RNA sequence: GAUAAGGGAAGUCGGCAAAAUAGAUCCGUAACUUCGGGAUAAGGAUUGGCUCUAAGGAUCGGUAACGAUCAACUUAGAACUGGUACGGACAAGGGGAAUCUGACUGUCUAAUUAAAACAUAGCAUUG
RNA sequence: UAUCUGGUUGAUCCUGCCAGUAGUCAUAUGCUUGUCUCAAAGAUUAAGCCAUGCAUGUCUAAGUAUAAGCAAUUUAUACAGUGAAACUGCGAAUGGCUCAUUAAAUCAGUUAUCGUUUAUUUGAUAGUAUACUUGGAUAACCGUGGUAAUUCUAGAGCUAAUACAUGCUUAAAAUCCCGACUGUUUGGAAGGGAUGUAUUUAUUAGAUAAAAAUUUGAUGAUUCAUAAUAACUUUUCGAAUCGCAUGGCCUUGUGCUGGCGAUGGUUCAUUCAAAUUUCUGCCCUAUCAACUUUCGAUGGUAGGAUAGUGGCCUACCAUGGUUUCAACGGGUAACGGGGAAUAAGGGUUCGAUUCCGGAGAGGGAGCCUGAGAAACGGCUACC
RNA sequence: CCGGUCCUGGACCCAGCCGAGCCUUUCCUUCUGGCCAGGACUUUUACUUUGAAAAAAUUAGAGUGUUCAAAGCAGGCCUUUGCUCGAAUAUAUUAGCAUGGAAUAAUAGAAUAGGACGUUAUGGUUCU
RNA sequence: CGGCACCUUACGAGAAAUCAAAGUCUUUGGGUUCUGGGGGGAGUAUGGUCGCAAGGCUGAAACUUAAAGGAAUUGACGGAAG
RNA sequence: CCCGUCGCUACUACCGAUUGAAUGGCUUAGUGAGGCCUCCGGAUUGGUUUAGGGAACCGAGAAGCUGGUCAAACUUGGUCAUUUAGAGGAAGUAAAAGUCGUAACAAGGUUUCCGUAGGUGAACCUGCGGAAGGAUCAU
RNA sequence: AACAUGUUCUU
């Protein structure tokens, strides 16, 4: 079938080889996954010394992390908003590592929301002031009040992270491989990485 | 020379830079000794060039053979061929003659390296078709 | 050749077993076991072609199937059971024991021990690491492996280690002026003292090494098993020879001034 | 002026007449040769519609490698899609191996002969 | 034994070859052939084609026994002995044959894996926050059969497990997150969760240049080992198995208990392997001088795939890589090597073939199973 | 030569060979602990020495009345309820590794000085 | 000092003729290029290449054959000389 | 002593119309078996398990279908190599005593030979330049 | 001035 093997390409000078044995099992190749964004399935491939990889051929959701807040949650992939590799993955929502995707904001939002007590968003509609006052204005025991005043000073994050949260979706890289692991994980987006994807983006 | 000239972000892997933690607020930096007695270069160190396939600022090891020669040509994006002289002996005629091989490395933006010049290469993982050798040290043409 | 061989041709058996060239086409195969299938003895040959106790090797499977044979004190009836450096062998039934010894010509010489001696060995420190929970071992030459070990013991260090619970009961700093003995090479089955190390980062490690008479030879460091901690003090005992080479003319001398 | 099962020049002095080929892009192209050619040799593949992607500019304003505004139709690629259609009408070479003959382009028997005939450059002779 | 002799001339000295001479573990052939020890043997032409038979099977006391099989009545009305069949497990990837392909390929010595997989062996190694032990299938078997025919099998009725799928039996204190009340300059507290080990991602330990105004492993070298935090998973496994002896304790209940073992199991180590891999080294040929790069050639970034590195493959980009120190192309009556014959020395010639490495099973290709095969005494397809 | 003779034995003189160490303007790395063991530096090569290691079989070669021998790796002993020497050694090395030497043959250096030393020279700027 | 040569010798070289190099070469090594390997077939055939052509350069094999050849000696012969 | 043409015979090789023939390798294009992956499909089957008659919705799932991927093989064309038929043509070699002349060896009766160019049954002759390996080391 | 030729094979 697919082969990794080195004996069909040309020599470094440039000679065409000479056939030397037949396709050997322990140099083959297999299909690409291609995950896709749906409902979950996953195929599992016996590997060489039995062992079990897993194609994601769909997956719904992944595991996300914000890196600085050292906190992940099991969030849900909206879409593929750039690739480095090849625009046809962006175009068709393929997954894969290094993907640049949108997925959602509303876990992060909660845990900044409980574990701190301030909100994000930032902005001064009528659902976003709606929500504001009613985080502000939330029902806390003075023990979490004040452990709550322990977690102030550092309680704001960068400029560009939190104006995404308006929209309820950030902007992430995967990091898994899903058509070996199975997994579509990722972190979010910051700092210099972030400006640069945006810049790529917005353009 | 621009450090994000590719279409995906160059950074070293697993080195974050939180950007909120003390008073580090730099983007920080990753390097090793390569051993053997080999001198971590400069500009590897307070540089900003990302190579995964550097000695020092990547994740390559060096290990098993340690070669010299002078380069013939840095026509290449970061890799060299150089030329290895040596002196075959045929026992019939009691006599040598001057044969050569040319051999391709890596050569970390770290080192400045131009045709003529001798450099030694340490042994590494393949990581091109035909390069198994990275540089290490640079000398004077 | 799509997997593992399980044949050994009698010409490719390594010479230290003093395999006869035109008994059959084939050699006894060590089984997969403590020690490298060059570096070990089977027990079929001990059993067989050395103590003459069995005249083949289907008197070899009846002996052992008898819970006769034991290695290291345990017993196995694995006839080809790879038996190895300071390996242990106890024979109950004849009442006798034994321990595999490289002789100074090169070989496993017939070393007949006590009783009491057949109940310990000694195990040179091929690595230290912590595994799993942070709990630290050693790995020896027979892959033996023991955790919680002195937390001074480093590479190249002899242990000596009980055959019935497989503990360590002490262990020896490797450091000049240490007893030894050669694991391979050309010094093989020779008994020296240690003099001096040379050390190659990225190479391979040099010893120099004496023998009692003054003979200074150099070995690969992964060559040199530790047998003591001075001279003349071996943890072990020794062959008839004590592991001193002598030449062919001294040895030919030595045979004619025996016989007379 | 059209079409025709199966065959495919067996018809005929003779493939006469008809058919077949045909635009464009990409690939590939022999003998022979006066080295210029032969050559569109031969012989293959592609071509619609739709939805996109990329490239190729002008004028102003002081690492301007930038912004602002404007602007023409060419080229290349990808997804999707249909009774596998698509140079959809139109327009538009059949090809190869040789022999005789005149070098070639050119010219003549208006009204039965266009040719191998005439001319021609080149060559020679004569006054 | 470091050796020569005959042949051009009427005669001579030379060049020069022809001839003679001796060996060959070098093959054929002729003639002849009493004894013993040892011994090669369809390689060379045809990796041409093959009738027939055999070459791979496998049970211990310790997986599963209502043979309607055999023996006798026995510490055994659940069986217990011997032993077909069948299920399960393991092996069949070893061996043996051959030399067709193959010229930096194979191979040899020498390296590397800080670049990976590994049944087995041998060491270790998991108390993790209905249980007097859960279900339902099928074979074996009796029974109706169908086809000309094959190691073809269909309907129907039973019935098992170390087969298949499920599922509890449980310590001890301790840490962390959430935290209704509450003390009140910042305590306590009810009540909820996670505790192992696997999986994936992210982030922190993983330190050790010498004096003023605390614990920490290995390496030449690491993002190593190991550890922690937050989360993740079509939830990996932390034993519903088996044989012989049957002991000890009484708070005498078919009570609590406990001896050698079989088999199995996660991870690491080891061992047997494998797959790549560094450096140097191949015969003839220029009537082969340029080759490679469309459709990967040389390199870079990102991914996909792999057990894993790597143009191994894809996308974008750069224009590189080899060569008279012989590239590339062509020939080989070419598998490589250890070796063999002859041998003053230096050499010449041979090596299909007792060992090692490779490759193949009519030619090609593609796969299943399995730790391991691109297997042919396995399958699938074409010729 | 003492001669000291049981082939061989000691201080002294003689010479010969293979070596070391100091001194001569003096090469021969350099600090720390304080003749080894952890740091800071090294112009590159060829050549030659020595060594590590390098499958058996084959080769050369030591032991053995296979009755001889080719071979094989055995066998021999007062005759046992046992005892016993063995299964040598060199050859391998083009390439790689480690190592002594500095002849021979190369390579580098200070010339628009951008040169060398200042140990505990002096001042300034940075880092850890 | 450089050059074109010559005469004698023969230590030396050589099969000899002869040679001041054709010496310093079995007492065999200063550096380096080219060419030959018995006689023919044959500088032929074929492929390539240069040339307007004539030709030049490169350049085989099948097959055939016991000599061909060099230098000198004695004779014989000469439409050679004395 | 000896040269070439010519005559008889035998053997080897070469050129040659036949867009000759055959065999083996590589390859564009066209078609394409089969497996693997993927995609739906849903004969059949047990119930995530629950319904007064059973209506939901769980699981397992064969044939087949979509799109890929590896790609045997066939046709066509191309190219490379190796054998090989062939009218006729032109050589070479061998083979006691065939024909024609006499080119060379002596000043070989025109000294011989080299290169080149013409001519001629044949050896060969002639022109131009060269050599002595000359028949002159010399006036 | 002219002057061409000499079957084969030896002892
Ligand atoms: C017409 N010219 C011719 C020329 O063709 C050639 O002639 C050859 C001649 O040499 C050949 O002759 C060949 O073969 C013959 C045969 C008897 O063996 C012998 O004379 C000899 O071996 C050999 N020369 C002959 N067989 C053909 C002619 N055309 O040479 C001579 C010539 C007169 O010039
Ligand atoms: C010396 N030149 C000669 C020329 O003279 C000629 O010679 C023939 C020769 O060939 C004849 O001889 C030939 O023919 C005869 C027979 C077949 O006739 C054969 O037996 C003989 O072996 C063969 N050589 C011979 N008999 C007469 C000479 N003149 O042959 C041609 C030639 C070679 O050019």
């Amino acid at each position: 079938g697919i082969s990794r093997d080195s004996r069909h390409k040309r020599s470094a000078t440039g000679a065409k080889r000479a056939q030397f044995r037949k396709k050997r099992k322990f140099e083959l190749g297999r299909q690409p996954a291609n995950t896709k964004i749906g409902p979950k399935r996953i195929h599992s491939v016996r590997t060489r010394g039995g062992n079990q990889k897993f194609r994601a051929l769909r997956v719904e959701t992944g595991n996300f992390s914000w890196g600085s807040e050292g906190v992940s949650r099991k969030t849900r992939i909206a879409g593929v908003v750039y690739h480095p590799s090849n625009n046809e993955l962006v175009r068709t929502n393929t997954l894969t590592k290094s993907a640049v995707v949108q997925i959602d904001a509303t876990p992060f939002r909660q845990w900044y929301e409980n574990h701190y007590g301030a909100t994000l968003g930032k902005k001064k509609g009528g659902a976003h002031a709606a929500h504001a006052a009613e985080v502000a204005d939330a029902k806390r025991s003075r023990k979490v009040e004040r452990k709550l005043a322990a977690r102030s000073g550092a309680a704001a994050i960068e400029s560009a992270v939190d104006s995404q949260f308006g929209s309820g979706r950030l902007y992430a890289v995967i990091s898994s491989r899903p058509g070996q692991s199975g997994r579509c994980d990722g972190y979010i987006l910051e700092g210099e990485e972030l400006a640069f994807y945006l810049r790529r983006l917005t353009a | 020379l621009t450090v994000q000239s590719e279409r995906a972000f160059q950074k070293q892997p697993h080195i974050f830079t939180n950007p909120k933690a003390k008073a580090n607020k730099k983007t920080k930096r990753w390097y090793k000794d390569v051993g053997l007695g080999f001198k971590t270069p400069k500009a590897a160190i307070e540089g900003s060039y990302i190579d995964k396939k550097c000695p020092f600022a990547g994740t390559v090891s060096i290990r098993g053979k340690i070669l010299t020669g002078t380069v013939v040509s840095t026509k290449m994006h970061r890799t060299i061929i150089i030329r290895r002289d040596y002196l075959h002996y045929v026992p019939k005629y009691n006599r040598y003659e001057k044969r050569h091989k040319n051999v391709a490395a890596h050569v970390s933006p770290a080192f400045r390296v131009e045709e003529g010049d001798v450099v030694t290469v340490g042994q590494c993982r393949p990581i091109s078709k035909t390069v198994r050798f990275n540089v290490l040290k640079v000398s004077a043409g | 050749a799509r997997g593992p061989k399980k044949h050994l041709k009698r010409l490719a058996a390594p010479s230290h077993w003093m395999l006869d060239k035109l008994s059959g086409t084939y050699a006894p195969r060590p089984s997969a076991g403590p020690h490298k299938l060059r570096e070990s003895l089977p027990l079929v040959v001990f059993l067989r072609n050395r103590l003459k106790y069995a005249l083949n090797g289907r008197e070899v499977k009846a002996i052992m199937m008898q819970q006769h044979v034991q290695v290291d004190g345990k017993v196995r009836t694995d006839t080809t059971y790879p038996a190895g450096f300071m390996d242990v062998i106890t024979l109950e039934a004849t009442n006798e024991h034994f321990r595999l010894v490289y002789d100074v010509k090169g070989k496993f010489a017939v070393h007949r021990i006590s009783a009491e001696e057949a109940a310990y060995k000694l195990g040179k420190v091929k690595k230290v690491q912590l595994g799993k929970k942070g709990v630290p071992y050693v790995v020896t030459h027979d892959g033996r492996t023991i955790r919680y070990p002195d937390p001074l013991i480093r590479a190249n260090d002899t242990v000596k280690i009980d055959l019935a619970t497989g503990k360590i009961d002490d262990f020896i700093k490797f450091d000049t002026g240490r007893l030894v003995m050669v694991t391979g090479g050309r010094n093989l089955g020779r008994v020296g003292v240690i003099v001096h190390r040379e050390k190659h980062e990225g190479g391979f490690d040099l010893v120099h090494i004496k023998d009692a008479l003054e003979n200074t030879f150099v070995t690969r460091l992964s060559n040199v098993f530790v047998i003591g901690t001075e001279a003349g003090k071996p943890w072990v005992s020794l062959p008839k020879g004590k592991g001193i080479k002598l030449s062919i003319s001294e040895e030919r001398d030595r045979r004619r001034a025996q016989q007379g």
